Formats: structure tokens, sequence, C-alpha cells
């Protein structure tokens, strides 16, 4: 109906008095794997912090990352996930995910949820970068493969849009 | 030995230098780019021009030097900054400071390109235009802190890089000369940058520019565009060298021209209705018609002759050209109904067609009296250059049916109900979220890559609130804090306040609520 | 001739009629909004200051909203995914030097065109006829040469770093550290060249020069480490941190003001000096620049300072192990050298490595909080003198 101002509001306050209760790796991860799903990438399960989402987001990473540094063994900041996983082994396992999907659709949706549960501060920063483009150079080439050979009705069947209006 | 030697006078020249730096890299596993790609850059491929760091320095130095001399010596003892008719020295701060993005990004765009070669001697081409581009960042900041300085209206070109935020022309922007330079493939980026965006648009662009500042009074645009022009023809040269680099991957044959072609649809989308809008919207003076100008840059220098050398790389025109050219027509009069009618979401001073103009407009383009004409002088009738009004023309569209819409690919607007182009309009609900979609090629794009295409736009992150708060709070105001930086009118008087905007009452709507 | 509006009485007359007859506002600062790091604010920031466009997710950003167009996947054209460190504000960094592109490329210009003069001149005086043969032909040709592809791979570094970096100065400051490096080993390649001319014989081909970086036992250790800090990482504060005020700042240092450019003046070389005056200008030129990102900017940032320590201790603990490392295959070459007594003795040596360590340890070490003790890495380094 009628958003707030954008770089100050009600929303944005709201959620930054959730982040300052996190007290523990633990309890970040959790809090920010379950906000990334939520709110962020086209299969969120609300747009109802839009606007928002992208700030609130920043502000989780940079209380998730103060906790790591002020919690965690230094070690760890280089080996390991803040799931406790190792880090190694979440880019075997996503890596490995990526190369047995069997369409465009199966591979975007891997890619998207790496993407949501394992961004930075979750994974280390070098790990994550990596896998990430070695997921994306995948998917690219299933999409980019026969680019035009569906027509637009196809596309937005398997898309699953609900079409709203086509101007004559 | 110790007595003996030749004494002739002998230096080291740049190519003695140049033809060793291939050899310059070496073998190891990890040796290969970092960013995903679906191609492989060969490592044996060379580059056109022979250039090591010392020659760069001392052939960019020498060029400054006389730039410099021209604007701060010799124009500003002629005044020359004061003598621009205003419409063009308002052009010119969107001008200069959108462009500046493009230079900005395509340093890191280079950079990115830099990275995926292996050859020593195409990353060596790909990071002269990584400096180069640093070159136009200030060279474009350069304009815009001139006019500052010496032009009457100096808000807008001394605060752009916050001020741009404001308006929705600027998203656009971003998409075709930002996001669209680094964000994807490599070599999708470069067939943005190098083979579309600058072998194509920029090129032909930057001189295109200098000609209609010097027929509108500017000489301080002419003086730096024409030196940022020298540099240009090496990064069409790295775009080229791309191709010549991927020819021999399997990838390239089944990928390339797709790259291209959605490449291609990108950069065309954004210039074809802001370039001809700003120069004819923008100017007093005309120089030529853009359709054209479109024609012969597009069409005919870049479709046919340009990418035709590629041919030998298995490149082909782009598919959606004809379609471009359909559009070319009229899209630039659609896009200044709606950035007339937004006015003070931007931040330069905008002129109607006068009476002149219009004879103009009609007899370049027949039909634009009998539309277009009738809007703008409909809107002069009912108040858009008076600030007592309360009339502003966004509100005049909405309330006559003519929705204004953004599409989520480009980001340029489109009005369905009064456009001659050939946009078409799109709308589709996912996930609880509604989008709008104006053309064919840009929405197979969003279909089949939604989570690349997730911008906000204007009327999702405004809705529900009133303009004059808008711009206040995005610091659209002169250093009164009252008195906008963007006004209907090129004169003197009756300026436009914060208040005079609340008066209207503009609210920003939902435009797919209805749908 | 095209008609100028400037110029052409007509159109001259129009302008004139249609330009206010005063200003309409007074502000005539370009980006008068920017918080000036000195007393007034400089040329060099108004040109440079917010031209990334950046929004407000992005620590200092003025814009808002998402990305227009992203990767395939999500990734955005610029994010915090990129670096491990944490700052109130990306913007804050500010070039000492004050460069943009302007400057930068007048200096450097200075140095192309008076380098060409000097050895021209040198050339016609002969100067080489007193250079040490063996140093000439056996430890400069073959191992400064070498020498090229340690800058070139730091050069190289600064690829990803010039495409991922958060801020407008921190490019700038990241790219002309980029184009020096690659300047360097150029000028090394360009000495090479130049004494092939004046000398029957020497041979300034790259073979054997790339023949000993990528096999020599001598330079085994710092390879490695280029190899990583270029291609094992891409984290750009990593990258530029451990290239910089790591790895450049002690074996890099060591290996050109050290060994090449001080033996250069106990052999008679009266040429390497004038190339190497370049290198280690270029050299405290990039650090000025490297200080500020990572001790004003990051180190001591209000809010993410400890949590930034802690990474740039992490990086700092591995890669100086590995440049120890590097130095210590390093040292090995004095077992070619003739001897000089204070030069290139174990006790010459020490005092270098004290030099630099000891340099290092106020310049960067103590700047972050990291211990060190000098002496310890001075005798690792001892270890590999040989007897
Ligand atoms: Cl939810
Ligand atoms: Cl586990
Ligand atoms: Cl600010
Ligand atoms: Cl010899
Ligand atoms: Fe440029
Ligand atoms: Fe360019």
């Amino acid at each position: 109906a009628k958003r707030e101002p954008i770089h100050d509001n009600s929303i944005r306050t709201e959620w930054e008095a959730k982040i300052a209760k996190l007290t523990s790796v633990d309890q970040a991860t959790k809090f920010i794997q379950d906000f990334r799903l939520a709110y962020t990438s086209p299969f969120r399960k609300s747009y109802d912090i839009d606007v928002d989402y992208q700030y609130i987001e920043r502000k989780i990473e940079e209380k998730l990352s103060v906790l790591k540094t002020e919690k965690l063994p230094v070690a760890d900041l280089i080996t390991k996930a803040t799931t406790g996983e190792d880090a190694a082994a979440v880019e075997a396992t996503w890596i490995a995910k990526i190369k047995a999907a069997k369409s465009k659709y199966e591979a975007e949706r891997i890619h998207i949820e790496f993407r949501q549960l394992y961004k930075p501060p979750v994974l280390p920063v070098n790990v994550f970068l990596r896998t990430d483009a070695a997921l994306g150079t995948v998917l690219m080439e299933i999409r980019n493969t026969d680019y035009y050979g569906t027509p637009l009705e196809g596309l937005r069947k398997e898309r699953g849009v609900k079409v709203l209006h086509l101007q004559a | 030995d110790a007595l003996k030697v030749n004494r002739a006078p002998v230096g080291v020249e740049p190519q003695e230098v140049h033809k060793w730096l291939q050899s310059f890299n070496w073998d190891f596993k990890e040796n290969r780019t970092k960013y995903p790609t679906k191609y492989h850059m060969a490592n044996e491929t060379k580059e056109q021009f022979k250039v090591i760091a010392k020659e760069y320095a001392r052939m960019e130095a020498a060029k400054d030097e006389r730039q410099f001399g021209t604007l701060l010596d010799g124009l500003t003892r002629l005044g020359a900054g004061n003598k621009v008719h205003p419409r063009w020295g308002e052009t010119m701060k969107v001008i200069s400071n959108f462009l500046e993005v493009g230079e900005y990004n395509a340093i890191a765009a280079s950079a990115m390109l830099w990275d995926s070669a292996t050859a020593a001697e195409q990353k060596n081409g790909y990071l002269a235009q990584v400096l180069d581009e640093i070159r136009h960042t200030h060279q474009c900041a350069f304009i815009n802190h001139y006019y500052s300085k010496h032009y009457h209206d100096p808000a807008g070109h001394n605060d752009a890089r916050r001020t741009r935020a404001i308006g929705p022309l600027w998203k656009g922007m971003k998409r075709v000369f930002a996001d669209g330079f680094i964000s994807g493939d490599a070599v999708e980026c470069s067939v943005n940058l190098q083979l579309v965006g600058e072998a194509c648009f920029t090129n032909p662009l930057i001189v295109a520019v200098t000609e209609w500042a010097s027929a509108n009074g500017d000489e301080i645009t002419p003086t730096v565009f024409l030196s940022v022009e020298t540099d240009e023809l090496r990064h069409m040269a790295n775009g080229y060298q791309t191709v010549v680099s991927i020819a021999n991957d399997p990838a390239s044959a089944k990928f390339l021209n797709t790259d291209l072609n959605n490449a291609f649809w990108t950069q065309q989308k954004y210039f074809t209705p802001v370039l001809g809008y700003l120069f004819e919207y923008g100017s007093k003076f005309k120089v030529e018609p853009w359709v054209k100008t479109w024609n012969r840059w597009v069409y005919e220098d870049w479709g046919g002759i340009w990418i035709g050398r590629l041919g030998k790389y298995g490149v082909e025109s782009p598919a959606s050209l004809r379609d471009a050219k359909r559009d070319a027509y009229w899209a630039h009069h659609d896009l200044a109904l709606a950035a007339y009618a937004m006015w003070p979401l931007g931040f330069a001073r905008l002129a109607l067609p006068d009476e002149e103009d219009q004879a103009w407009f009609e007899a370049n383009y027949p039909g634009w009296a009998d539309h277009y004409g009738k809007i703008f002088n409909e809107w002069k009738k009912l108040g858009y250059e008076d600030p007592k009004s309360g009339f502003i023309p966004y509100q005049w569209l909405l309330a006559n049916g003519h929705d204004v819409y953004i599409d989520r690919v480009s980001q340029v607007p489109f009005i369905p109900s009064l456009a001659k182009g050939t946009g078409s309009l799109r709308v589709h609900e996912f996930n609880g979220k509604k989008h709008s979609l104006t053309d064919d090629w840009g929405e197979r794009q969003w279909l089949i890559e939604p989570e690349r295409y997730e911008c906000h736009n204007v009327f999702e992150q405004y809705e529900g609130r009133e303009l004059s708060e808008v711009i206040a709070e995005g610091h659209g105001v002169r250093s009164d804090g009252k008195t906008l930086i963007a006004q209907p009118h090129t004169r003197g008087d009756n300026l436009w306040t914060l208040e005079d905007i609340k008066r209207a009452g503009c609210v920003f709507p939902d435009p797919l609520a209805k749908f | 001739v095209t008609k100028r509006g400037l110029t052409d009485p007509e159109r001259a007359a129009i302008i004139a009629a249609a330009v206010p007859d005063h200003a309409l506002d007074t502000q005539r600062k370009y980006h008068y909004f920017i918080q000036p790091r000195w007393k007034r604010l400089s040329e060099y920031e108004q040109l440079s200051c917010y031209a990334q466009p950046n929004p407000d997710w992005i620590a200092g950003g003025l814009d808002w909203g998402d990305w227009t167009q992203k990767f395939h996947g999500g990734r955005p054209s610029w994010g915090n995914e990129s670096t491990e460190l944490r700052t109130t504000d990306w913007y804050r960094h500010r070039d000492p030097a004050r460069r943009w592109h302007h400057p930068y490329v007048k200096d450097k210009s200075e140095e192309a065109r008076y380098t060409q003069r000097f050895l021209a001149a040198y050339s016609s005086e002969g100067s080489i006829r007193t250079i040490d043969p063996y140093w000439r032909d056996e430890i400069l040709n073959k191992y400064f040469g070498a020498l090229l592809y340690s800058e070139y791979g730091l050069f190289n570094a600064h690829s990803s770093v010039g495409r991922d970096c958060l801020s407008d100065t921190i490019r700038q400051t990241a790219v002309f550290a980029a184009l020096d490096k690659v300047d360097n080993a150029q000028m090394i390649q360009m000495e090479r060249l130049f004494i092939a001319k004046l000398v029957p014989g020497f041979d300034a081909s790259t073979d054997v020069p790339k023949k000993i970086w990528t096999t020599d036992p001598i330079y085994s250790g710092a390879r490695a480490t280029v190899q990583e800090i270029w291609q094992g990482v891409q984290d750009w504060n990593e990258i530029l941190w451990a290239g910089h005020a790591v790895y450049d700042a002690t074996f890099g240092q060591f290996a050109r003001r050290e060994f090449f450019q001080r033996l250069a003046t106990v052999y008679g070389d009266t040429l390497t000096p004038f190339f190497t005056a370049q290198s280690q200008t270029y050299f405290q030129t990039t650090r000025g620049a490297i200080d500020d990102l990572f001790v004003y900017c990051l180190a001591n940032d209000s809010e993410f300072g400890a949590h930034n320590r802690t990474f740039l201790n992490a990086w700092t603990e591995h890669y100086l192990a590995s440049s120890v490392a590097a130095l210590k295959d390093f040292v090995g070459l004095y077992a070619k050298v003739e001897k000089v007594a204070g030069a290139t003795d174990r006790a010459g040596v020490s005092e270098a490595l004290q030099r630099v360590f000891g340099d290092w340890k106020i310049d960067y070490a103590d700047k972050i909080g990291f211990r060190v003790d000098v002496d310890q890495k001075v005798d690792a380094v001892l270890a590999g003198y040989k007897n």
C-alpha cells in the first residue's frame, strides 16, 4: 500500500532488533539460512520484505561474521562452514549435485539453493566463490544449449507462470 | 672488453620489449580463469597493438596535456562554459554522468576479461582497456566538474552520482552499461561491452555527441570526447580478439551467436529510445534525425560491415536486428512522453519543443504532430511549465488510462496506449509476484533466467509515497534545500520547489494491481 | 565546415537570449557532499569518489535496489560475498598520492621518456665497459631475468581484484599497482635487451630466465607463493594484502633492493641501479595506498577492526611462512657470487635480512597487531645460506 522511506524504516529496524539477539554462530547460521530461504531468489517463500531484504541480509552477515571471529578457532574460518561441515566437502556435494542435474530446471534450483544455504559468511569466501563459479559454468552450458528452441508459449508453461495479460 | 665497445647511441623501443611479453606467462595446474564461463580463450592469442606500460603512459599523457590546456586555459578565457544553449547544457548532465558509469564498469569488465585470457598478449590488450576506462571515467567526471564551475546551472552537474538514483532512466543505463558489462559469462560481457556496446554504439556515439555539442555552443565536450575517441579502436580490437580467441573452441559454435544476439538486444533496447530522446529533445540546433543515424550506425556500419568481418570466426548478424530496426522509427518519441511526464524524478531541466522544433519533428517524422505534438501542446496549456499549476503529466497519463510500465529485464519504460513503437505488454505472476515484460527477446531472457532479473522498479520502491517526499529524501534539490534540481522549462524565472510538487499530490500507484 | 554555436553569429545570439541572466545555484563544487579526508576536498576525490554505483546494501553505497542483471545463479554484479573483510564504508580509502588517471600517466610518461634519453647516453658513454663480467652474465642476466616472472605473477594476481573490489578508490589503487608490476617485468627485460646491444654474445631471450624461474630451487618457494596468491584464492583483500604487504614487502624487497640493487654497487654495475630506482619508487608509492586501505580503513574500522585483524593476522601467518620459505631458497644464490665481506658473506646477508624483516615489522606487522620475532625469521632464512 504505502512504502516507508528507502533507507531507514520500520521493517529494517524490526529486523535489526531481531539480529541483535543472536549470540552464537549456530543460532546465527540457522537464522541466516532460514532468512535466505524465506526471502531471497525467485523461489523465495515471501515477497513481504522485498525492498528491504538485501539490506537486512547485509546486517545478518555482519553479525554472523563477527560472531565467527569472536567465537571460533581461527583454523575453522579457513576450513569449515558455520554449519560445522567441512568446506571442501560442501563444495564436493554441490558440484556433484549440479553435474547430475538432468535439465536446466533441476540445475537452476541446485545453484540457487547452494547460494541460499552457503553464501558467506556460512562458507569461507574462497571456497564459496570457486564453487559458485563451477556451478554457474554448468548452469550456463545447459541453459544456453538451443536457447531459442522453445517458443514463448512453451517456456511460460515450463516456468509455471500464471499469465495475467498478453497485449494483442 | 674493458676498453672496446660499440658507443653508437641506442635505446630499446616498445615493440622490442613487446616481442617477449607472450613468454612472460608460465604453465602451472591452477593457471586458469576464476570466473564461470562456457568458453576457453586460446593460449596463443595475439594482440593488435604492441603497447607496453611506459609507452601507454607516454601516449595518454600527451593527449591529456592538449585537452586540459584547451579546457583550463583557452575555453575559460572565452567564458565558453556559459555559452551553451541551456537545453544542451542540461543534456550533458545526463550524457556525461550516464556514460561515466559505463566507463567505470568497463574497468571491472576489462579486468574480468584479463582474468579470462591465458595468453599474455591478450591479457595485455584487455589491460590497456582497463587503464583507458579509468581515464574515461575521470574525463566524464571532468566534463561535469567543469560545467559545475562555469555554467549557469551547476545543480545536477555537481551531484549526479547521488541524484541519478531518484529516477527511472538511470535503472536502464545500469542494465546496458553497468551490470551488462560485468554480470555473466565473460564472453557474454565482452559482447555487451566490446562487440556491441563499443563497436556498435560508443564509438560513433562519442563522436556524434561532439557534433550535437558544438552545434549547440558546447566546446567542452568536443575537447574531452574527441580525446576519449582516440582510445576506442583498441577496445573494439579487444572484442574482435575475444572472438578470435574462442573460434577453435567447439563451445563457440554452440553458444557464441546466442550470447551475441542477447547482448545486441540488451544494448539496443536502451540506446534506441534513449539516445534519440536526448539528441532531439535535449537540443535546440539539430544535426541529423535519429532514425537516419540509427540505420547507419546499427544496420549498415555495424550489422553489415563490422560484424561481417567476424564471419570468418562463425559470427552471424543478430537474429533480432530486424526487430530492433522496426522499433527505431518511433521508440525515442515514445520515451520522450515518459521523460517529460516524469520530469520531477530527473536531475535536468527540460524544454518542450517550440514551434520551430515542432516543425522539424513533423518534417522528419510525419505523424509526430498529430500524436506527440498534440500531447505536448496540451500539457503546456494545462500548465506544464507553470509552478502554480499543480500539473504534472504523469498524473494526466493515469487519469486518461495511459499507464506507465517498467520492463523487468531492461528497466525501460513503456506506455502501451500511446506508444507508436513495437513493444507489447506481457504480465505474469510467478511465486506471488507480478512482472511486466515488453518484448519477445527480453521475455525469453526472464523466463529462462529469472534469478538474473530481480531488479526493483521505481513503482515498487515508491508505491503509495508522495512525489515531493521522494525527491527530498533523494536530495533532488538545489543548495537552498527547496528548489528542485529538475525543471520543466529552461528559463531563469519561476522555478519549481518541493511545495509546488506537493500541490500536485502525485502519489505512486502499483501499475500491475489491475492484472 | 559546420556551424558552431560558440562562433556563429545567429546561433550565438539565440543562445545568449536563452541563457538566464543569473546563476541558478551557487554550489559550484563538484560532488560537494563527499566527506573530505584532508582539509579541503581534493580533485582526486571529486573525480573518483562515488563513481561506483553501489546500493545501500553494500556498505557506503548511495543507491538502492537490486542490480538490474546478475550472473546465472544469482551472483551479484558486486557483492559482500567477494571478501571476508567488513567495513562501515567501502568508499573510505584514499591513496595518499591522490592518483587519478592523469597524474599517474603524467609521472610514468616522465620516466618513459627520460629512460630512453638515459639509455642513448649510457650507450654513447661506454659505461658498460667496467661491469664485472661474471655478475653481468651469470647472475644479473639469468637471475634478475628470472625475477621478472615474480613481478609478472604479482601483476596478474590483480585481474580478479580489478573485477571484484568494492569501491572506486580501491579499484584505482589496485589497477595502478598492477600496471606498476607489469612495468617492472617489462623494465627488467628492457635492461636485458639493452645489454644485448652492447655486449656481443649476451643473450636477452627469456628462455634461460624462464627455465630458472620454473625449475631452479633458488626460486622454488617464490614461484609457489606467487602462484598461490594469483590463482589459489579470490578474496580480493587477501590478494592485495598477501601480494603487496607480505610477499612483495619481504621477498620482493629483499630480491630487488638487497640483492640486485645493492650488489650492483659492489660489482661495478652502473646500469641496473637506474632500473631498480623505478621499481623501488613504485614499491613505496604502492605501499602508501596499501597501507591506507589495510590499516586506516580496515584494521582500524570502528565496528569491524578486531574482526578484520583476525583475518589479516591469519593471512599474515600463512603468507609470511611462505615468504620465509621463498627467501630461504633464494639465499642459496649467494653460493654463486664472488665473496664481498659485509655484503655476500653470512653476516652481510644477516644484516640485509634484519633490515627487510625489521622494516616489515614496523611498516606492517605492528600496524595490524601481528607478533613477529625478527631474529627468528632472519635465522630461519639463514638456514638456507650454504656453507
Ligand atoms: Cl515466510
Ligand atoms: Cl559434516
Ligand atoms: Cl554522502
Ligand atoms: Cl657474453
Ligand atoms: Fe571508454
Ligand atoms: Fe571503451
